[PDB]
RNA sequence: UGAUAAAGUGCUGAUAGAUUUAUAUGAUUACAGUGCGUUAAUUUUUCGGAAUUAUAUAAUGGCAUAAUUAUCAUUGAUUUUUGUGUUUAUUAUAUGCACUUGUAUGAUUAACAAUGCGAAAGAUUCAGGAUACCUUCGGGACCCGUCUUGAAACACGGACC
RNA sequence: UUGUAUACCUAUACAUUACCGCUAAAGUAGAUGAUUUAUAUUACUUGUGAUAUAAAUUUUGAAACUUUAGUGAGUAGGAA
């Protein structure tokens, strides 16, 4: 139940959650992911999804 | 089921000739606490006298792994009954909880040695560090930085479409 | 004479609903005493366990009275010493439940009759739901549902002191001195079948599941059957 | 008491909107929030016995 | 399945005379009324003995 | 998070408002800044304003006895449990053809030249969206494979 | 005065009276006038009203009568509130998308096409033949005149001829099919109030004119994850 | 029609078919009328599946509507005119059926007298002779 | 964090069923609810509105002791029959008269609406019907009598009336 | 194949309900102005009771009606 993206942030292999949270922000991953080539494709199926009469 | 651990304590209920019997305790792995109070009695009948009816069960309480997201190697000292066969083993598993490694051992013995579970006595269960493990299928994972490309998914059956129009395609790029 | 019949049967009507209104008032002050007993009992055991941890001891809680005993298997291929315990427990049909006191004379009957039976230790909620929803009662050898407190009171108030339903829930749950009458007054509880069904029916509970002492998991199984 | 847990929830949620106080979504809220003045009497006027 | 209903589930008393004498069954009409409406066991003995046979109602002497 | 049981399925009743728990999205988000949630339960097929497709696949049976009062019906797009329960409650029909009346054009103008046997969906059958129906007469069995129609009424939402 | 108040009708086994309601009686006005009403009598001016005994020295008969009469109450509807664009699932206007106006005091639904768009009049639909869609037109001050209720268009009558009698009179019946002119008058009042508020928004395939195109269910569809 | 019973009940029949003697299809010497099979191996008698059913008493009719005709009424054979007058007081509960051997000459009085007494007959217009 | 437990917790959506000849020989019984009801304060949306507080008696809890009874362990803790006030909470009783389409109808199923008129002789509408069949289809399904531990038996008898 | 997980399907078993039987228990028998029920006059308690005048149900094949419970396999065989 996992599907792998192209992003690899950097933290130690035995890090706690605050080090992981610190590294998402420095990578600018939220701004990169929502404009990534087919996270766009995600939200068009989400738009197409169930679609009022 | 999933086999969480308990501490079952037992006495030998003290007829007045003897005051304050010596109180032995355990580490029982069991699906539920009704079956942990016949694993206490099975294991103690090897060790001290006092069966039930002639003993008591003082506090059986569940123990809740003390670091559920730390990642550690569990060595299990076992002994089982094969078809010709009482043996000892020392198996090593890699998990987060200690009831989850014991239950990863009760399947493995069933797979690899056919070991239906009434044959398995567990001696000890530890959290050995690393460079004390031996068990090459556990030492695979004792190296940062580990890579392995994946090939593993779900492939619904029939699907959200049984007669598909577009071919699942195990690969891309 | 009919000129005296309205004279007689209008005070026999006035006194009649003075009794019923009297016993409506007892059964609220009666069942409030009982319901406060159970709350103090539960907060006692919480208090005692939390004391014995701080006093660096153990608190072994009380071994249980009140089995609820269900017949789970068969009327075919049964041995005569286990056929006979199941007629002394009034367990003559599949999914028949009765209430049993746990003295040593009956545990060695619950061990004779073990593979045909499951038992365990009921809650208060399981005592109520079996007498509310499923509780029938025995009126001159006939089986009479409940539908009011007059079916319980008309047979157990001159001799014993049971008039309400919560009376009958009291001297069954807290095993009282008229438990012998409080549980032979009932019919055997003709329970349904579980929802989700069973586990194996011919292994012990502690093997992989069914017969014998489930012991606290008789509650979860009575939710399916009641 | 379940009807009293409701009023403490819809009051404490609506501190970001705090509109009314009249009849629509706050009849079952702000009426009983000001009927604690109707139990101001019970502490004040009942100590005459 | 339940248990187990041989006998004498069906009780083997009499509930009526075996007797087509009309003067005898008029006394059964009285004594069912008399037993039911006066619940004396005198009147239930007379009723139950009025059903009986020539054996079970033996003669009795004048002495 | 079962201490947050009131705030998992929480969006619309606080968007209504009925006692207002928490009106936050959980949307299978096309709005992308916090894109979450479970592209949950789909399986599309069509047919259907009235006359949603079912086929009478056979009676509701065990392997050697048949019980020809309930009837299993496979509906066109449904193949999980959530999908076959939409139709639960609703009214079904087996409509087919005969030739001869024993009736008149009292109503529309007929030789009574199309028959119908109505029924209800009572419940679901497996884990894949099959369903169980209970018609007024009984469904003759040469109806197996043929079209049953799931009328969208008695209409819930 | 007040404070009697049965406030059960939701909860309802904790039914909110009898911890309070008996606590207002200081023996208030223990009175009666209360006639033992002597109208029922064998009372004659000369009339001799007695009454009579017709056959109740009777028919030889348990003459046909059935048991007795428990009655209609609580009406509960789904959360469909006007003006939602419903979809008429059934009954002679099937497929057409109509607009809600109000509910009855019998749980029915008052719907117009409007008649200029759908050719669907002011008629009444059971909400078991309606899909209440997500398209709602805002009607922030619309009247819905209060003579529009259950006894309005409601059936009568077929006299079958003139109420003449039991003669067998020949063919050429024209029995009912009016509609009245006050029937026609009303959906000039509510449609002119609707065809201004329908048109009041930026248009789409219904929302300001095109509400005329009759829901059908095409290929690659559902009933069961179609958010209607 | 004529005087329908006394707020009639809806008759529920446990099964409508009748009972067919085992192997009565194989032989033209076996009537279909039910005989209990006594044979030691008989798969009907031993109640195997697929076979012809036996009449037990769970099939018995409701005691309210036992012997009620479809028209609501129990049946009463009528043999002459004075026997019809017994139904003067039973016409809310009984039909009347003229006995097969009552002639056409005398069946005319009986259908006459049973409009006056309002007896619903089961076979009116039988053995007429609908002429003069 | 989770697990176990309990509170008509509450809500939602369904399914199947609904004896009942209330006297072809015993009250439609009681309960409960709704309608006119001396007041006086205190609030409330402000509408015929609505809430609260104020009356005696009887309890029951929470609290503060003083007794008492009796026990795991006793620095104390649990417990039975009490007592009285300190007290702060909660239930019950004190709703009579007349009326009414509000429960058990003392196995309740009862209502709104659509279709269809049982025509003087004879149509039609709705529901039902293995009548002896025929048509169609799915499931079931060996041949009876018999002796036998065991019969469909490659045991015997029986071509048909 | 071994060890498990949920979710389903399936008896004539189990639960509820309708109906048949069997079993076991219980009720009912003033008919003459007997019993009720609704009104209509008086003794009186406020209210009830009694006299009177206004409609019915009941001659329960007493071997009949009415009420409630449980129950149901069967060769040889017995019995209604």
């Amino acid at each position: 139940n996992l599907h792998l993206t192209k992003y690899r942030i950097k933290f130690p292999y035995t890090a706690p959650t605050r080090i992981v949270r610190k590294a998402w922000t420095e990578s600018d991953l939220k701004a990169q992911w929502k404009v990534s080539p087919w996270s766009v494709k995600a939200q068009n199926i989400c738009k197409r999804s169930s679609l009022n009469d | 089921g999933l086999l969480k651990e308990y501490e079952v304590v037992g006495r030998k209920l003290p007829s007045e000739k003897e005051p304050q019997t010596p109180l032995y305790k355990m580490r029982i792995f069991a699906p539920d606490n009704i079956v942990a109070k016949s694993r206490f009695w099975y294991f103690l009948r090897q060790l001290k006298k006092f069966k039930k009816t002639t003993g008591e069960i003082v506090s059986i309480k569940q123990v809740y792994e003390t670091s559920p997201v730390k990642i550690k190697n569990f060595g299990i000292w076992l002994r089982y009954d094969s078809r010709s066969g009482t043996h000892n083993m020392y198996r090593e598993y890699r998990d987060l909880t200690v009831g989850g490694a014991v239950t990863q051992c009760y399947r493995d013995m069933g797979a690899r040695h056919r070991a239906r579970a009434h044959s398995i006595q567990i001696i000890k269960v530890d959290s050995i560090p690393a460079a004390k493990t031996r068990r090459v299928h556990v030492k695979q994972f004792h190296d940062s930085k580990i890579k392995f490309p994946l090939v593993q998914r779900v492939h619904h059956k029939g699907n959200r479409k049984l007669f598909s129009f577009r071919k699942p395609r195990t690969y891309f790029q | 004479k009919q000129i005296s019949k309205r004279v007689a049967e209008s005070k026999r009507r006035l006194k009649k609903a003075a009794v019923i209104a009297l016993r409506k008032k007892e059964n609220l002050v009666r069942a409030e005493k009982y319901q406060n007993e159970y709350i103090k009992a539960e907060q006692r055991e919480i208090k005692l366990r939390r004391l014995a941890k701080k006093r660096n001891q153990f608190y072994v809680p009380a071994e249980a009275k009140l089995a609820f005993v269900v017949r789970i298997r068969g009327i075919n291929k049964v041995a005569p010493k286990v056929r006979k315990v199941l007629q002394l427990f009034r367990l003559r049909q599949i999914n028949n439940g009765v209430f049993i006191k746990l003295n040593k004379a009956t545990i060695n009957m619950l061990r004779i009759a073990e593979p045909y039976i499951t038992w365990g230790y009921p809650n208060l909620k399981s005592v109520r739901e079996l007498i509310y929803k499923r509780g029938f009662v025995k009126h001159n050898r006939q089986r009479v549902p409940i539908t009011d407190n007059f079916v319980i009171e008309r047979k157990l108030r001159q001799a014993h002191q049971i008039q309400c339903v919560e009376d009958l829930v009291h001297e069954i749950f807290t095993v009282g001195p008229n438990f012998k009458y409080a549980s032979n007054f009932l019919w055997p509880f003709k329970l349904n079948t579980p929802t989700g069904g069973w586990r194996k029916k011919a292994n012990h509970y502690v093997n992989g599941g069914d017969f014998g002492n489930r012991e606290d998991q008789i509650n979860r199984l009575l939710r399916k059957m009641v | 008491a379940a009807e009293k847990r409701t009023v403490a929830k819809v009051l404490a949620k609506a501190k970001k909107q705090n509109v009314e106080l009249a009849k629509s979504h706050f009849a079952n809220v702000a009426t009983k929030a000001a009927a604690n003045r109707a139990k101001l009497l019970a502490a004040r006027k009942k100590k005459v016995a | 399945g339940i248990d187990i209903n041989h006998k004498y589930d069906r009780k083997v008393r009499r509930t009526e005379p075996k007797s087509q004498d009309v003067y005898l069954r008029l006394l059964v009409k009285l004594y069912r009324f008399l037993q039911r409406r006066t619940n004396k066991k005198f009147n239930r003995i007379i009723l139950k003995r009025l059903f009986m046979s020539k054996i079970n109602r033996p003669p009795l002497s004048l002495q | 998070m079962a201490d947050t049981q009131a705030k998992s399925t929480t969006a619309p009743k606080a968007a209504k408002a009925q006692k207002a728990p928490k009106a936050v999205k959980a949307p299978k988000a096309e709005k992308p800044a916090a894109s979450e949630a479970k592209v949950s339960a789909k399986k599309y097929k069509r047919h259907g304003r009235l006359f949603a497709k079912a086929v009478f696949t056979g009676y509701k049976r065990g392997l050697r006895n048949q019980h020809e009062n309930q009837a299993i019906l496979k509906i066109e797009g449904a193949r999980r449990k959530e999908h076959g329960s939409f139709y639960v409650g609703k009214r079904c029909v087996y409509v087919y053809k005969a030739e001869t009346k024993k009736c008149v054009p009292q109503h529309p103008e007929r030789k009574t030249r199309v028959r119908a046997v109505w029924g209800k969906v009572t419940r679901i059958h497996g884990n894949t969206g099959a369903v169980r129906a209970r018609f007024n007469r009984n469904l003759p069995g040469h109806a197996m494979g043929h079209r049953i129609r799931i009328m969208l009424y008695p209409s819930r939402i | 005065k007040g404070k009697k108040h049965p406030v059960n009708s939701y909860l309802k086994g904790g039914i909110l009276r009898y911890s309070k309601a008996q606590m207002y009686k200081r023996r208030a006005l223990y009175r009666l006038k209360d006639k033992k009403s002597p109208v029922v009598e064998k009372a004659k001016v000369p009339i001799k009203k007695s009454k009579a005994s017709y056959p109740t020295k009777t028919f030889v008969k348990k003459r046909p009568s059935k048991a007795n009469f428990s009655e209609h109450k609580r009406n509960t509807r789904r959360n469909l509130t006007p003006g939602t664009v419903l979809i008429l699932l059934a009954g002679r206007h099937q497929g057409k998308r109509v607009v809600l106006l109000k509910v009855l005091a019998s749980g029915l639904l008052l719907v117009t096409g409007p008649f200029a768009l759908n050719s669907c009049p002011l008629r009444r639909v059971s909400q078991r033949y309606v899909i209440g869609t997500s398209s709602k037109v805002d009607l922030g001050a619309f009247k819905v005149p209060e003579h529009l209720n259950d006894a309005y268009f409601r059936r009568l009558k077929a006299k079958k001829d003139k109420k003449t009698g039991e003669a067998d009179i020949f063919a050429a019946k024209k029995e009912r099919f009016v509609p009245n002119e006050q029937r026609k008058k009303d959906q000039k009042e509510v449609d002119a109030a609707l065809l201004k508020v329908i048109k009041a928004h930026p248009e789409g395939k219904f929302f300001a004119k095109y509400l005329q195109n009759m829901f059908a269910l095409h290929s690659s569809q559902y009933p069961h994850r179609m958010r209607f | 029609m004529t005087i329908r019973p006394a707020y009639r009940p809806k008759i529920v029949k446990k099964r409508t078919k009748h009972f067919i003697r085992h192997q009565s299809d194989r032989y033209a010497k076996l009537s279909h009328k039910w005989r209990k099979p006594k044979g030691i191996d008989n798969r009907v008698r031993r109640r195997f599946k697929g076979q012809y059913l036996m009449p037990n008493i769970g099939y018995g009719s409701n005691k309210r509507t036992r012997h009620m005709l479809p028209t609501g009424f129990k049946k009463f054979l009528v043999h002459n005119v004075r026997e019809l007058e017994v139904l003067l007081m039973q016409n809310r509960v009984y039909c009347g059926e003229i006995a097969h051997g009552v002639s056409s000459k005398k069946r005319k009085e009986i259908v006459e007298r049973a409009k006056q007494l309002s007896v619903r007959l089961t076979n009116p217009n039988g053995r007429l002779r609908s002429q003069e």
